[PDB]
DNA sequence: TGGTTAACCATCGC
DNA sequence: GCGATGGTTAACCA
DNA sequence: TGGTTAACCATCGC
DNA sequence: GCGATGGTTAACCA
DNA sequence: CACAGTGCTACAGAC
DNA sequence: GTCTGTAGCACTGTG
DNA sequence: GTCTGTAGCACTGTG
DNA sequence: CACAGTGCTACAGAC
């Protein structure tokens, strides 16, 4: 017959329902069986293995305020709150790992491939146990329009912020004065199966008290894990390795609420550096990146106390758009995906302003504004393939932004200046367009990234020069970001897109798919089985199971 | 005694089931709201004003000279009333942070100056505390006293996260009474020094204080302890002499028991008790008209208010006084499309 | 190995992506195989003896204007829209399967069990092969909410139209002079494996133009296939078969649309009798049926040509509400379904009235209302564990026509002998429901049959002695056929709720799951394999695989 | 000659490709509203006022005696002009039914009384077809010819579904041209005689005709048999005499190509020609005067009104004279959410 | 005058 | 479509 | 006066 | 949540 | 009186 | 004595 | 000569 | 330069 994990990977990873599984299973049993699947409670037991709580591990030195058991599986977010009806509500329904236990469970599960890796190198497999550094990428999105259930109660919100991790990659480094040799490094960081949900809420993400209330034990828990190195019996030898953390694949509006900025709209535009937006519009391609995490922290110190006795908006100015404390680190950085799509939705206004001529017409009419969008979108439907979307979603954005697609706007647009004008501009785009997309620019696209700095000097003095009109005393965020700090975070991270979002909003599509089908259903345990059967669907030890090499 | 029932307008998301008003210098300011404070109120502070119906909140600006403090949640407040050196002040600690935490830090919030059109600068110094310095904490109270003739804050309640050694990653919103021990706060200097109580075997939380002439009246609150509500009342008589202040606790073994409750001043020293709950499933319907005898503190009860059925059988409630024998409360009401206004409010009036 | 048929069934039955089975088939097979499951192409293969096009037949006579071919498969829906630019546009996008192409093989899948019933009822299989009859319920139902798709266009709505049918019973009469014996009576006519999609549209169902264009073409082979019989080889004899065509398990709304009445809200509000509003609410219970499709045109003819010369409004009651014209003859009927959904939003309504006492006061200020719905949902989340819903789901409204609700809501209101008023009249509403709702009444609850019209006698009257101040001249559609038309209707059918619009508005779960998983997906080519995946999943041939004698 | 942009409005949502604009006594008629009629307008009819930029549309009561006509989309519409004893007519037949269907029953549209606030009451008598009547038929033209000196009307042109043999449950939405046989309609009594003769070998399709002093001249029409748009204008010259008509016609060596032309009447019986397409995706742009002289129609090039970027590429577009020189058309509009206004609306003036 | 307070619009990101 | 920023303009209480 | 007149309402069903 | 009916009230063209 | 699930614990019927 | 299979639970989504 | 398996196609849904 | 599909026809590599 078959093997029970195989079976039980058959399972999860066609996103197979145990009902619908169990229905396979008889059938095939019944009919012609001698039975090849293991029925339903072999694979319960099968994958006690994969889950976290299952290997033994420690810390050296012992974690700061974290509990030291290690079979410890899914827990409620609340984390104790007492319910008390005078306190603050339980309104909350949420299901997490905690944060080492996933840790453990998800790196354990890349023993294998480890081994492969020290195998492969030709380092020996006994040799050089401690050295060894782990990155890995954590992730946060909220995700709205989530239907409440009946239920029992609590009456729960109906917005779901997700947060996951990803394991970027491990390096031996030991015995030292080296690069560090990568024994591990993920292929697709960008793929919904790379990445491993943490934490399970009902929240929105714009109420700061209940989401600081669940994720703040999971924070200290980051706190805490940035100090001692774990320890792992890992191919048959116990070995001793290190964490680093990117925060990254956060959104700006959760960057900001979380580092605790002004947002995200305000005349204090970038997250990285204090330029203003005007300030910015003045002078776009030179700025050096500045605030950071601790910065923040004194910032809003030398705000909340105000030790010079300024008024709002000269204390305002000081700390550049400190007023709410940060919580959370998040590693300086920009989002590949909603930055592109950032910057579609600004050539999308573009666009439509050079469809009529609005540069002549300073202030036009909102009725004929609404022509031109129309008179875009049925150019866009017809060449380019395009429906005229609501919010736009980033695939839009990727087909929009080519040559090609800028061609259907160069068919409308009057005049060959301005025509030639936003072509040589997209054409500056999109050389200037890998360099925060793709996986690793040091190799893949050498000369873009070689040239960047004075390709975005061209496309900023022909915004300045022709495009005057718009960009005068404004610029947006992205927009901004993209024209300024890309090649000093390229050059200090060394990648960039590789540390996308897009791995993280891509899982938010597998949690529906897992609510609506692989749910309880009901509001006591719905979180416990999509949080369940997302982190089996995630585990490699399962996936070549699936690949069952060629 | 009547209720008039009131339209959010505008500004209906600002209140969260803990928050504050303030009565100072006529209008009242709610203080605390959801979230950190936004740039349409960068203070954090708002005027209120009703008007035929109608619910107003607007932006307070600050001095220059002021800090900004965070929207504490459940905050201890004490009216420090008009009198040397600067008239007057609410005193505010330490409230529950909206990105979560408790301030430590004690603030105080003084008007500072006027005109010209409804426009009011407040302006916002925490006092820097030497100690024996009390821990974070919430949902506690605090109180003014004046003995022979000094005047202090007495600070008793409240609950904490579990002490830090004990503190998990699993068990954090645990969250129990902090140690039965009163702090006589020196307004100046920060001097707060800690106390210990023969007759306190436990910790209080969501207790209501009323004080009078060196005396305060500690009103039932929720025990976390043994889960029940003291129908006993806690009285404290302080004396205050250099260079050692003398505390004694007594109680009177019947009394209301409440929690949460909702304290409005009408006459000189006697508040109507408006008040939160009797059970943890039961809401105080009966309200307690309550004044305050050199012999001892009395409480007659009042007819309620008629009660419209909504109030009647909502779960939960909360509010705080307008001042002058008026109060507001809130029902958190449902309904999909969100309402979007989480909270309906009432007002209600003594006479 | 095991079955190809098996096999598909295992695929088609538990909701399997055929990349997915492909999947699962490659791994089994790769590991410890030895193959068990059949190939993709062998199953392509096999799925191609179910779906329509396949089995020879012949009609006598021949059907009306309508094609002579069998073999023929998925059509797209326009029947050949000539897209002249100058024309009407040709933006509908649509799938649909020959009517009677589709009904044979939805009808020789029942090939077996119809042999069944003859071995069963010990009738000679060899005797009696031409007096069978086949009654099968139609429906229609608009399901809006559905994403265009990028593609190459044409601009096409973002409304689904999804046409099918069910196959109720098949009976026999010859020799003659009897009932006629029931050879096969679907078990479960509320499931939505017995509803097989017909056609598949892209339009809105408000949009009369092309919902007629698309649908007329299925409408005229209905005309043409009441007439003619059927004759199919079927257990090795060939057989002859009538059809009787009921139209049920509409809404309202397309009710309303397809006779060409007034919608939905009118001073007309019985599909299935005259009476207007006012009339309806002074004498309640005592209507006599009259509506039917063949003098609705006769209606149609009268108010278009309106021959007696009559003012508008005076020839608009004349008429009574018949202003367009009928496209599609329908069972003068009420739906279960959206009945207890309506009767339920009535009673929200009423219990919403009897917070705060709304006969005292005249009228109400919108905010106190508001209140009253506030309070209302607040403590019906409570009790009877019910999150506040925007629409009114038939769930929500089972959960809450109940004797435990009434008792919930009976907490609030504050007057005593309000309380027993509409507890006892929730009381008398339960002891009618089941004669609408269940299967068969006549057998199921025959003394709730038998006391039906003098229960909605005491509910009328206690509506209007003691309710009087909501429903003086006014009353619900819904609630007005259901206090009068029930028992004519059973009695005329023996059934209400057998006929009712779950089996369809099922139908649209599964219409979505498909396209979102088993779709192509491209505008194009999509509704091709949502239509052919759903019929796969309908077939009774394929279903019967899934227990094999458990 | 100069364009406007129009605002709808409320109600644009009643307005579809195939429709009518009758313009009568003054104010022009809205005519085939999408679907069947809603209560809001029993009658079917708008009465279409523009000011200011503003685009309305106002319902129609009818009078007693008058039957209620189906919004048909393409109809032949022929203005009969006001003489003994009838005045004044629009001549509709018979396009085709909302619930899709062709009427094949004309219609005869008349004024009767008003205002008093200038409301105008109206009447729709079908009129009965003796003879061998013309076959159901959408998007045809029909015009009136006066001769010697009686008035009759000339009908011509369309498309049918497929005649009763070919018909079929795949083939039906697709449909074919009309035989090319015009029908000589006496409007009293409902005798229409058909008439046929070689120069026409086929049925033209979305032509327009023009009607002067017992001639008739049709633009290019659209073939489907051979899918083209003759160069080719089409000259009828009709003799009415007792007791039969003669029908002679001819062919214009060279001319103009348009389909789903718009015409209006700025002068006598010259109308400035805005016109539909050139080509199955390039539409015609530039503006054609056609005036008729007794010797031959003649057209002459008029300089196009300045488009904006929109009308101009735009892959549909349709509309109708709101006479007086001017005239209506529309823009399909794409965007989500829905505008929900499916057209754009432009209003365009000669001189 | 003055600043409410609204009110609206355009900006910016989700 | 939702929430927050920011500036212009406009309603309103003194 | 008169008929809009856009509006706003509560009504009814999807 | 969208769309259509019906009547009350209120804006407005003559 | 919709229905076929929805995953899991509980407890029976089977070698 | 272990293995296997259905029932209990509250609630779903399509309206 | 049949059986089997991946690539081509345009486009998806998560933001 | 997201990714893992999405079902089907096309055409190769395999007994
Ligand atoms: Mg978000
Ligand atoms: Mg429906
Ligand atoms: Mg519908
Ligand atoms: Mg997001
Ligand atoms: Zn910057
Ligand atoms: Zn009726």
């Amino acid at each position: 017959g078959l093997h029970p994990a195989v079976c039980l990977a058959i399972r999860v990873n066609t996103f197979l329902s145990c009902s619908q599984y169990h229905k396979m299973y008889r059938t095939v049993k019944a009919t012609s069986g001698r039975q090849i699947f293991q029925p339903l409670h072999t694979l319960r037991n099968a994958e006690k293995e994969l889950l976290p709580g299952f290997h033994q591990f420690e810390w050296q030195p012992a974690l700061k305020n974290v509990s030291t058991s290690w079979d410890v599986g899914i827990i409620d977010g609340l984390s104790g709150w007492t319910v008390s009806v005078d306190d603050v509500p339980a309104d909350t329904i949420s299901r997490r790992f905690r944060y080492d236990v996933a840790l453990v469970s998800a790196l354990k599960d890349l023993e294998e491939d480890i081994m492969e890796g020290l195998r492969e190198r030709a380092l020996d497999d006994s040799m050089c146990t401690s050295g060894f550094t782990v990155v890995v990428k954590e992730s946060c999105d909220g995700m709205g329009d989530v239907s409440e259930k009946h239920g029992s109660g609590p009456a729960v919100p109906e917005k779901a912020v997700r947060f996951s991790f990803t394991i970027m990659s491990i390096s031996i480094r030991l015995e030292g004065e080296d690069d560090g040799i990568t024994i591990f490094q993920e292929q697709k960081p960008n793929s919904e199966l790379s990445c491993r949900p943490l934490c399970l809420m009902f929240v929105d993400e714009s109420d700061h008290e209940t989401l600081t209330a669940i994720l703040g034990p999971v924070v200290a828990e980051r706190k805490a894990m940035m100090e001692s190195r774990l320890i792992i019996s890992v191919g048959g030898l116990l070995r001793s390795f290190r964490f680093f953390f990117r925060g990254t694949g956060y959104d700006e509006k959760m960057v900001r609420e979380m580092e605790g900025l002004e947002a995200s709209g305000s005349t204090y535009i970038c997250t990285l550096c204090d330029s203003t937006r005007a300030e910015a519009s003045q002078n776009m391609v030179l700025h050096s990146i500045t605030r950071s995490h601790d910065e923040n922290l004194e910032r809003y110190e030398i705000w909340r106390k105000n030790p010079f006795s300024e008024s709002a908006d000269e204390l305002r100015d000081r700390v550049k758009g400190v007023s709410a404390k940060p919580f959370m680190e998040t590693q300086p950085t920009l989002d590949a995906l909603h930055c592109d799509i950032g910057n579609a939705t600004e050539f999308y206004k573009i666009f439509q302003d050079e469809i009529g001529e609005v540069y002549q017409k300073p202030n036009p009419s909102r009725e004929e504004r609404r022509r031109w969008r129309s008179t875009l979108d049925k150019q866009l439907r017809k060449k380019m393939k395009l429906k005229p979307v609501m919010r736009m979603n980033g695939n839009y954005a990727r087909r929009l932004m080519t040559r090609e697609a800028v061609e259907a706007v160069c068919e409308l647009v009057p005049s060959e200046e301005r025509r030639e004008a936003l072509l040589k501009l997209m054409d500056l785009y999109l050389q200037m367009k890998p360099v925060w997309r793709s996986t690793c620019p040091s190799r893949d696209c050498p000369d873009q990234l070689c040239q960047y700095s004075y390709n975005s000097q061209q496309f900023a003095d022909l915004l300045s020069s022709m495009f005057k009109y718009r960009y005068d005393g404004k610029i947006t965020n992205y927009l901004h970001k993209t024209l300024a700090h890309v090649p000093e975070i390229v050059e200090r991270d060394g990648s960039i897109g590789a540390w996308a979002s897009e791995g993280n909003e891509s899982g938010n599509k597998l949690f529906r798919r897992f609510r609506k089908m692989n749910a309880r259903q009901s509001k006591t345990f719905e979180l416990e089985d999509i949080l369940k059967h997302h982190w089996l669907y995630t585990s490699k030890y399962l996936q070549k199971f699936m690949e069952a090499h060629k | 005694m009547s209720l008039q029932p009131l339209t959010a307008v505008n500004c209906g998301s600002l209140v969260q089931p803990g928050f504050s008003l303030l009565d100072l210098e006529g209008d009242v300011y709610l203080f605390g709201q959801k979230g950190w404070p936004k740039r349409s109120c960068p203070t954090g502070i708002f005027g209120v004003r009703i008007k035929k119906g109608e619910l107003k909140l607007r932006a307070i600006s600050f001095s220059n000279n002021s800090s900004y403090l965070p929207p504490l949640r459940c905050p201890a407040i004490a009216h420090f009333e008009a009198q040397d050196g600067k008239p007057e002040c609410y005193l505010i600690h330490g409230g529950r942070t909206p990105n979560n935490e408790l301030s430590s830090s004690l603030y105080m919030l003084s008007v500072d100056s006027r005109g010209c059109n409804r426009k009011v600068t407040l302006r916002c110094e925490e006092k820097e505390l030497v100690g024996d310095v009390p821990s974070a904490r919430y949902g506690h109270t605090l109180s003014v006293i004046n003995s022979r003739g000094k005047t202090a804050c007495v600070l008793f309640g409240g609950r904490s996260y579990m002490p830090p050694t004990e503190r998990t990653t699993q068990n954090w919103n645990s969250v129990v009474d902090c140690p039965p021990q009163v702090y006589l706060i020196d307004l100046e200097f920060g001097c707060c020094t800690a106390h210990t109580l023969p007759e306190l075997t436990d910790g209080q939380s969501f207790h209501v204080a009323l004080a009078r002439q060196d005396c305060v009246y500690f009103l039932g609150g929720h025990i976390l302890s043994s889960d029940c509500r003291p129908s006993r009342l806690i009285r404290l008589h302080v004396e205050l002499l250099l260079g050692s202040p003398v505390l004694t606790c007594t109680i009177l073994h019947e009394g209301l028991t409440i929690t949460s409750a909702i304290a409005s001043p009408i006459g000189y020293h006697e508040y109507i008790i408006f008040g939160g709950y009797q059970s943890e499933t039961q809401k105080r319907m009966e309200c307690t008209y309550v004044g305050l005898d050199d012999v001892g503190v009395h409480m007659e009860s009042r007819e309620p208010p008629q009660w419209t059925s909504e109030i009647s059988h909502s779960r939960t409630w909360f509010g705080g006084s307008l001042g002058k024998g008026t109060a507001l409360v809130a029902i958190p009401s449902e309904g999909n499309p969100t309402p979007p206004e989480a909270y309906h409010f009432y007002q209600v009036s003594f006479q």
